[PDB]
RNA sequence: AAACUUUCAACAACGGAUCUCUUGGUUCUCGCAUCGAUGAAGAACGCAGCGAAAUGCGAUACGUAAUGUGAAUUGCAGAAUUCCGUGAAUCAUCGAAUCUUUGAACGCACGCGCCCCUUGCCAGGGGGCAUGCCUGUUUGAGGUCAUU
RNA sequence: CGUGGAGGUCAGUGACGAAGCCUAGACCGUAAGGUCGGGUCGAACGGCCUCUAGUGCAGAUCUUGGUGGUAGUAGC
RNA sequence: AUGGUGAA
RNA sequence: GUUUGACCUCAAAUCAGGUAGGAGUACCCGCUGAAUAUCAAUAAGCGGAGGAAAAGAAACCAACCGGGAUUGCCUUAGUAACGCGAGUGAAGCGGCAAAAGCUCAAAUUUGAAAUCUGGUACCUUCGGUGCCCGAGUUGUAAUUUGGAGAGGGCACUUUGGGGCCGUUCCUUGUCUAUGUUCCUUGGAACAGGACGUCAUAGAGGGUGAGAAUCCCGUGUGGCGAGGAGUGCGGUUCUUUGUAAAGUGCCUUCGAAGAGUCGAGUUGUUUGGAUGCAGCUCUAAGUGGGUGGUUCCAUCUAAAGCUAAAUAUUGGCGAGAGACCGAUAGCGAACAGUACAGUGAUGGAAAGAUGAAAAGAACUUUGAAAAGAGAGUGAAAAAGUACGUGAAAUUGUUGAAAGGAAGGGCAUUUGAUCAGACAUGGUGUUUUGUGCCCUCUGCUCCUUGUGGGUAGGGGAUCUCGCAU
C-alpha cells in the first residue's frame, strides 16, 4: 500500500513490538498456592493433573492429594450501634423481660419492631454487655 | 473462495485463550457443571447428552439456590422443565458429588 | 540512479577535458615566449615511469664458465617422447650454437648417466629442450665441472633474412643485478666467443623487467652516425627459472607463482 | 497477485490499422501506450494460467497405511545392510539395533552426549555429519535454504530429562519420542535405513 | 557551542528577553556577510525562546491550577476518541441493585478434587 | 538454533537492518576483540573502538601494522589507523579503510564512561 | 586483371541476451486498535554552507524542549574539546514547545469588516468573531391564573 | 532427452577457477542431448531415486528490446 | 449498464 | 387593579460548559440499484460505526421418555421444497469452538423528591466534601422484571472503602563460551590438511572469496529504569446504622409494551409461500402467537443493554514460503516520478564498476571530440558508455569463388587438428635386504583355516624386493 511504503522511506521509523514469545508464557495470576506449585513446562491439562485437579467437568472431546491437602487446609485460616445500645437498655430498664409488654410501649419503642426483633436484639446486648 | 491455511493458526489461538482463561481463572475448572439430557427426534432420543444448565427444581433438590449455585460454577436453566424421575435424580446425583467434590476458600 | 549517476559524471568529463585543453593551449603559449619557464615545469613534473620507480671474482667466471683458452663443447638432446617441434627448434639450435651433438634421448640413461658420459666424451655443456603440446615450452643448460645449471622458460616462438655464415656478435644489456650477470656470463660462454665482425651478424640479449629478448638482425652504417638493422628471422623470448646451482641439488633461486605482487625489483 | 496485469487501459483496435488485433494501451506520450496488454504473451501481461490460492498444498493419507509405512521405516533399521545403503556409517555400531542404558536420557550436556555418542560407534556418522554441508545449489541459497547437510543419527527415548536440549546443537543428531517415531525422521527422502539409536528403556516401550 | 538551556532555567523573563534581544541583533549583524556562527546565534535564539514558552506556559497552568475547565492548549492532546469514550469512573457506575447482587453473592473461587 | 518466535532469521531482513542500522547501533556493530594479553588484564573480551584507541593489523597486506586510531567511519563500517595510509601517484596520502573485526586493540583509552562500561561488562581495572 | 557481388577463420563496433546476486515484489500465518475543530487526509511557499530526487522541518523552520548511548559527521569547506565530560550524533527514545498560506476550513464575499489590548489625531504588539444541535446564566416580548 | 524448485545420497565439484559464452576440435547415442580438448569470464554448481510445474518454439498481419537492404535515396 | 468529463 | 405578581410560549448574547460535518473504507449496518425466469438483493451510487460489526438471552425448535442466548464449522445435504425444463436451494435434531445474564413500563417513599446537572472554596483531582443555583411532581432515587414479585410474623445466616509493598501486563537498557594456532595457495583465507575448545549457544548477518570459535548475534538465566491496574498475597487506617441482603416456614396481596396484533389491497423479496412497504378498517385479557387430529404441545410480541467462539486484499507491529527473480515479481528493486490530454484520466524506460577510487599524477596532438605515451590497480580482455560480453548487423586482414545462392550421396586438392613421459612380460646367475629361517617376547577379541607389534643371531636364498 502507499502509506506502507510512505512509512518504510520515512526516517521517523518503526514502533517496533515483539510480543510473539509472551504469547506461549502465561502467568499465573489468580492465586499463590497454584502458582508455587505450577509448572509452565507442562500444560494446562498436565499441570491440573499434577496438582490433582480437573481442568474439564464435561467429557472432553477427542482422546486423552498432596498438593490438594494445601488448599484445604486453607479454609481454616457485627455490634450494635451506641445509639440503638442505649434505646435497648431503656426498653430493657422498662420493661426488663417483659417482650409483650415492650411492643406497647408507645413513647420507646418509636419504631413498631417485632417481639422477635427485640428479644433477638435484648439477647445481642446482654451477651455483649451483660 | 476461502482458504483455511489458518486451521492450525486457529487451534493455536485457542489454544492460547484456553490457557489464558486458565491463568486468570486457575482455581477453577474453566467450565460449569451440566446436567445430563435425553434428546427428541427418537433417531437421537437413545443417545444422552450434556445441558445448558440444570432447572430450577434440580437445584432446589440439590440443597443450593440458584443464585448461590451459579457462584460455585453450576449451570443454571430456569427454561427446561422436568418431566423424567430418572433424569431429575440423575441431575441431582451429579450436583450432590459436584458440592461433595468442589472446595471453596474463605473470603476473609 | 543509474541515469543521473550516467548524466552527472558524463558532463563532468566534457567540462574537464575542456579545461584541460584550455590550459595546455594556454601554458604551451605562454612558454612559447618564457623558454625557461618550459624547463622547469619539465624538471618539476616527472613521469614517474615504472623503470624510474625501481625499488632499489675472475675465478668464478673461469670455474663455472667456459674461456676462449678451450671451446666448449655443448651436447644437445631433447627430452623422451619428442615430436617434429622438437626437432624443428633443434635445427635453428644448431643454426646458432657453435658446437653442437644431437643424440636421440635413451628413455633410460638416468642424468648421472648422461653427465658421466658425458664428461667421459670431454662435453662442456648439455642443453635439453622439453615439449608438451606441439610447441616449445622451456629450454635448460648445464655445465659439466661443478655442474651450474639455469632452466629457462619458451614462450613466444616466432619464424625475415637469411643469417649468412658468420658468427654474429654478442651484446648483452641490462645484467646490472648480481644474479641477471650470471645469466648473462652463461649466455657469454654458450654462444661463440670469437666475433667476426665482417659480414655484419648480430646477436642480442635484452631483459627489460624479467624476460630476456634473443633476436638476431643485419646492422649497417650510415653517415648520419645511426644504424639501421633488419629482423633476421626467428623471434626469441625466455625466462630464467630454478636456478639450481647444481646438477638438481641445492636450488637458489627458484622463482615461485606468489612473487610478482611487488609489480618491482625485476629480479 | 490476482490485480497483476489488469492495471492497464487498452483496448482492441479492431482492424484497417494493419496490426496485431491484441489491446494496446491508449494514450500517448508516456511510451507505454501501443503496447500490448492483457496478453499472457505480452510482456507484463497477465500471465496464463495464474497460480491460485486454493490449489491443493495437503494430500489426505489413511490413517493405517500410515502406520504401516511407519511400521516398515522402523522395521527396515534392523537391517544393517540396508542401513549401509543408505549412507549412514554404522559400519563400526556394536551392535544392530543400536541399545544404550536410560542413563544416556539424563545427560544435561553435549560435551558429554558427543562423548558418549563417539564412545558407542557414532563417530563416523557425526564425522559424516559437518563434513558435507555444502553451500545450497540454485536459487535456493537465498530463501533461507541457504545451507544443507546429511542427516545423522537419531535418538529415541521414553522420556525427556534434558537429552532433547543437549543433543539439539550437535548437527545431524536428531531426537524424538517412542510414541512420535516421525517417517518423516526414521526414513528421510523416502529412502528406509536410517541409524537409530534407542534405548533399553525405550527399547521396551516400544513393545 | 552555544547557549546552555539548563542554565537559561533560572533567568528571569526580562533576561530572556534581553537576550534574545541580544542573539536577534547579532544574527542580524551576521546576515549581512553571509560562517558557522550564523547556525550557533540562530540555535540559541530557538533555545531561548523555547525557554521563554515554557516558563509562560508553567506561569499559566500555575494560574489555572486545580480550578476546573484549564484552556484546551494545556489539555491532552493523546486523541480526540478518547475525550470521549466515557472515563473510568463513569465506566465503572453500577447501580445500586447490581452491587447489592455482588455484594450478596460475588464470584467466588474454587477447585473441584475433593 | 533460534528458540525464540520473536526472532527471525530471514537473510533479507537481516541485510536490510545491517546496512539501514543507525550510527548507535553502528557503534556496537563496531566492535574488536582486545589482545590476548589485555584479555587477561581486563577479563574482558571486547569493547567499542573509538579514536585514541590503539589496535593491531591481524588481516590483510597491511598485517603486523599497529597505530592510533584517528576515525571512525560509522557510515562506511571502516574504521582508520595512524600510519596506515595509501600512496597515490599523486603523492597525495589516503587513509586505508579497515574492519575493526580484522584488528586487535592493543591499547585502550580510559575515560569515565569507558571504565563504568568496563565494570559493567564483568570487566577489570 | 584490378575494382566489385558472395561463403568462412581472426581482429574491430552495437545490445545487454546467457550465468551470479539484491535494502524488491507477491503469497501464507500471528498480536493489537491507533485520524479530526485542543483544527484529519491533501495542496502551495520557504528552511541545510554548498542541493537534483527522497526524508525532515515551519520565521524557534533537514529543527527547539527533555532522557539514554558515551567522542563524532563526512561528497567538499567549515566546528572544535577540556573529549576523565549535565555532553558532539543527519544516533535512539520522545511524554514538553514552535507549528507559514490553503485545505471539514471557520470574520463577510464573490477583495476585506468588528471586540480586545497594548508600547508610543493615529499606529506597532497578542488572541478570537463560520453553520446544525445539548445543559446552564442574562435580557426582551406575548396566552392563562391571581389583583379589596 | 532437457529446465525452475524441493526431500534424500555422493564425509561430491570449485580461487591450483563453479556457472555462462565462444570454439574450420574430439568422443558417445537412431535422437531429444551428455561428455571432454583450447580462449574470456568470475563464485557458485553438479553424478543418481523420487516429488513438484508459470518446464522445451519457426511463424499466431504475436509482445518487449536490438539491427540490416531500401539509401547516403525521396527530401531539406 | 453504473458513475463522471467537456461541449451553447 | 386606568395596577402588581405566578408561570407557559417565543426570540436574542462575539454569554459559560459541550458535541456534529470530513478523511479512510478489506470486513460490518441501512437505502437504492442495471447490463416476466437467468447473470442479481451482484456491478456502480449514497448514508452510518468498530477493532471487529450485526444478532443475542424465544409470542423459539419440535410432536419427542423432549431440547432451552446469539454466533461460526462439519453433518443434516445437493435432501425437503420450488421452478419439475434448463436450474435455485433451505432449516430442526446430532458433534465441535466459546458460554453470562440482565435493565425499564407496569400495583404510594407520602412518616418527609429521600434524585440529579451546574457555580463556588478546599483535598487524597478520570473524583469527594460544605454551601448556593437550576431540572424534577406532566415523576428524579431504592424496592419487582414472570425464574414471579410485594406488606408483615417465626428461627437463623451474611456483609464494605481508601493507601503501601509485592504479583501480573506494557515500554525499555544491560551481563551472561570457545583459535584467529601451524602448513599449502591466493591480492585478500571466510578455501584444503593437522592440532585444539563451547554447544539449553552449529538460526542469521558483516568482516579484501563458503567462518561456531573476529565481531554483531542466538540458548538459558540475573540485574535494572518509566507507566496500567486492582486479576490477588501480605501490609495499614476505617467501619455502625436500631444499615442492606439471603435461607426455611406461616400469613395478606399479586401490574404485564394499541394506530399495536390482525384482515383487505397495492409495489417488493424469496427456490421459502413468509417477510418487507403506501393506505380504508382495526382486535382481547383465565387474553394473544406458533403447530394436528374434540381440542393437546410451547412461549408471552408490539422496549432496551450485554465480552467469548465469527469476517478482515484498509492501519500499526511481527514469524514464514517446494512463490517470482530487472522483458519475472505490485505499473514502480533505481514511480504514481517524467510525460500526454482544456479536463475527468492514462502512465512508462531505468539495478550491479572496482576490496577500497587506488576514479588515469605527469608528458604530449588537438578552438572541441577525445587520442598516444605513463602509471594506479588481481585483472582497465573491470576506465564512472564500468560484475560476463552471443546473434541479427557493420569495417579491416586472409583464403576461396563469381543475370545467383542454399541442401543430400561418393571423393581429390588446399588449410588444419588428434595420433602411447608404453619402454613391458617370462626362466635362468651373482650380491644386500625384509614381513625370510631360528630363539626370546608383548598385544586385541573371542576360541577362531586369526590379526597387530618387538629384542638377539644369516645370507639354504627367489618366500618378496633391489641389483
Amino acid at each position: 500500500s502507499v502509506r506502507k511504503r510512505k512509512m518504510n522511506r520515512s526516517s521517523v521509523g518503526k514502533a517496533t513490538r515483539r510480543n510473539k514469545d509472551k504469547q506461549r508464557k502465561i502467568n499465573i495470576q489468580s492465586n499463590p498456592i497454584i502458582a508455587a506449585n505450577w509448572d509452565y513446562s507442562l500444560t494446562m491439562a498436565q499441570n491440573y493433573k499434577k496438582l490433582g485437579l480437573r481442568a474439564k467437568l464435561q467429557t472432553p472431546a477427542g482422546g486423552k492429594e498432596t498438593e490438594v491437602v494445601k488448599k484445604l487446609e486453607e479454609l481454616a485460616s457485627r455490634s450494635q450501634s451506641e445509639r440503638e445500645e442505649e434505646w435497648l437498655e431503656k426498653l430493657y430498664k422498662k420493661h426488663g423481660d417483659d417482650y409483650k409488654k415492650m411492643f406497647f410501649d408507645k413513647k420507646l419503642n418509636i419504631y413498631q419492631q417485632s417481639e422477635g426483633d427485640l428479644k433477638r436484639r435484648l439477647l445481642r446486648w446482654k451477651k455483649r454487655n451483660g | 473462495v476461502k482458504v483455511h491455511f489458518d486451521q492450525a493458526g486457529k487451534k493455536v489461538s485457542r489454544r492460547n485463550a484456553r490457557a489464558t482463561r486458565a491463568a486468570k481463572i486457575a482455581p477453577r475448572p474453566l467450565d460449569l457443571l451440566r446436567p445430563v439430557v435425553r434428546a427428541p427426534t427418537v433417531k437421537y432420543n437413545r443417545k444422552v447428552r450434556a445441558g445448558r444448565g440444570f432447572t430450577l427444581a434440580e437445584v432446589k433438590a440439590a440443597g443450593l439456590t440458584a443464585a448461590y449455585a451459579r457462584t460455585i460454577g453450576i449451570a443454571v436453566d430456569h427454561r427446561r422443565q422436568n418431566r423424567n424421575q430418572e433424569i431429575f435424580d440423575a441431575n441431582v446425583q451429579r450436583l450432590k458429588e459436584y458440592q461433595s467434590k468442589i472446595i471453596v476458600f474463605p473470603r476473609n | 540512479n543509474k541515469l543521473k549517476r550516467q548524466e552527472i559524471f558524463a558532463d563532468i568529463k566534457h567540462e574537464k577535458n575542456k579545461e584541460r585543453h584550455t590550459m595546455r593551449r594556454k601554458r604551451a603559449k605562454e612558454e612559447r615566449e618564457n623558454p625557461e619557464l618550459r624547463e622547469q615545469r619539465l624538471k618539476e613534473n616527472v613521469t614517474q615511469t615504472i623503470e624510474n620507480t625501481r625499488v632499489y671474482e675472475d675465478d668464478l667466471m673461469r670455474y663455472f664458465n667456459s674461456n676462449s683458452n678451450e671451446p666448449p663443447k655443448i651436447f644437445l638432446t631433447t627430452n623422451v617422447n619428442a615430436k617434429k617441434s622438437a626437432y624443428e627448434f633443434a635445427n635453428i639450435l644448431i643454426e646458432i650454437l657453435p658446437n653442437v651433438t644431437f643424440v636421440k634421448r635413451k628413455f633410460g640413461y638416468k642424468l648421472k648417466e648422461i653427465s658421466d658420459i658425458c664428461i667421459k666424451r670431454n662435453f662442456t655443456d648439455i642443453v635439453i629442450i622439453n615439449e608438451d603440446k606441439k610447441k616449445v615450452t622451456g629450454l635448460t643448460f648445464i655445465h659439466l665441472p661443478e655442474g651450474p645449471t639455469f632452466y629457462f622458460k619458451l614462450s613466444s616462438f616466432v619464424e625475415h633474412g637469411r643469417p649468412t655464415s658468420h658468427i654474429p656478435e654478442l651484446i648483452l644489456n641490462n645484467f646490472q643485478t648480481r644474479l641477471g650477470q650470471t645469466v648473462g656470463r652463461l649466455f657469454q660462454s654458450i654462444l661463440p666467443q670469437n666475433p667476426d665482425i665482417e659480414g655484419r651478424q648480430v646477436i642480442t640479449l635484452h631483459n627489460q623487467r624479467d624476460y630476456i629478448f634473443f633476436r638476431r638482425h643485419r646492422y649497417v652504417f650510415k653517415d648520419n652516425e645511426r644504424v639501421g638493422l633488419q629482423e633476421l628471422g626467428p623471434q626469441f623470448t625466455l625466462k630464467l627459472k630454478r636456478l639450481q646451482r647444481g646438477i638438481k641439488e641445492e636450488t637458489e633461486w627458484e622463482h615461485k607463482p606468489e612473487m610478482d605482487k611487488e609489480k618491482k625489483k625485476f629480479y | 497477485s490476482e490485480k497483476a496485469g489488469h492495471q492497464t487501459s487498452a483496448e482492441s483496435w479492431g482492424t484497417g490499422r494493419a496490426v496485431a488485433r491484441i489491446p494496446r494501451v491508449g494514450g500517448g506520450g508516456t511510451g507505454r501506450s501501443g503496447q500490448g496488454a492483457f496478453g499472457n504473451m505480452c510482456r507484463g501481461g497477465r500471465m496464463f494460467a495464474p497460480t491460485k490460492t486454493w490449489r491443493k498444498w495437503n494430500v489426505k493419507v489413511n490413517h493405517n497405511e500410515k502406520r504401516y509405512a511407519t511400521a516398515s521405516a522402523i522395521a527396515a533399521t534392523a537391517v544393517a545392510s540396508l542401513v549401509l545403503a543408505r549412507g549412514h556409517r554404522v559400519e563400526k555400531i556394536p551392535e544392530i539395533p543400536l541399545v544404550v542404558s536410560t542413563d544416556l536420557e539424563s545427560i544435561q550436556k553435549t560435551k558429554e552426549a558427543v562423548a558418549a555418542l563417539k564412545a558407542v560407534g557414532a563417530h563416523s556418522d557425526l564425522l559424516k555429519v559437518l563434513k558435507s554441508k555444502k553451500l545450497r545449489a540454485g536459487k535456493g541459497k537465498y530463501r533461507n535454504r541457504r545451507w544443507t547437510q546429511r542427516r545423522g543419527p537419531l535418538v529415541v527415548y521414553a522420556e525427556d530429562n534434558g537429552i532433547v536440549k543437549a543433543l539439539r546443537n550437535v548437527p545431524g543428531v536428531e531426537t524424538a519420542n517412542v510414541a512420535s517415531l516421525n517417517l518423516l525422521q526414521l526414513a528421510p527422502g523416502a529412502h528406509l535405513g536410517r541409524f537409530v539409536i534407542w534405548t533399553e528403556a525405550a527399547f521396551t516401550k516400544l513393545d | 557551542a552555544g547557549v546552555k538551556a539548563y542554565e537559561l532555567r533560572t533567568k528571569s523573563k526580562e533576561q530572556l528577553a534581553s537576550q534574545l534581544v541580544d542573539l536577534k541583533k547579532e544574527l542580524a549583524e551576521l546576515k549581512v556577510q553571509k560562517l558557522p556562527k550564523i547556525k550557533t546565534v540562530r540555535k540559541s535564539i530557538a533555545c531561548v525562546l523555547t525557554v521563554i514558552n515554557e516558563q509562560q506556559r508553567e506561569a499559566v497552568r500555575q494560574l489555572y491550577k486545580g480550578k476546573k475547565y484549564q484552556p484546551k492548549d494545556l489539555r491532552a492532546k493523546k486523541t480526540r476518541a478518547l475525550r470521549r469514550a466515557l472515563t473510568k469512573f463513569e465506566a465503572s457506575q453500577v447501580t445500586e441493585k447490581q452491587r447489592k447482587k455482588q455484594i450478596a453473592f460475588p464470584q467466588r473461587k474454587y477447585a473441584i478434587k475433593a | 538454533a533460534k528458540q525464540s518466535l520473536d526472532v527471525s532469521s530471514d537473510r533479507r531482513k537481516a541485510r536490510k537492518a545491517y546496512f539501514t542500522a543507525p550510527s548507535s547501533q553502528r557503534r556496537v556493530l563496531l566492535s574488536a576483540p582486545l589482545s590476548k594479553e589485555l584479555r587477561a588484564q581486563y577479563g574482558i573480551k571486547a569493547l567499542p573502538i573509538r579514536r585514541d584507541d590503539e589496535v593491531l593489523v591481524v588481516r590483510g597486506s597491511k598485517k603486523g601494522q599497529e597505530g592510533k586510531i584517528s576515525s571512525v567511519y560509522r557510515l562506511k563500517f571502516a574504521v582508520q589507523v595512524d600510519k596506515v595510509t595509501k600512496e597515490k601517484v599523486n603523492g597525495a596520502s589516503v587513509p586505508i579503510n579497515l574492519h575493526p573485526s580484522k584488528l586487535v586493540i592493543t591499547k585502550l583509552h580510559l575515560d569515565k564512561d569507558r571504565k563504568a562500561l568496563i565494570q559493567r561488562k564483568g570487566g577489570k581495572l
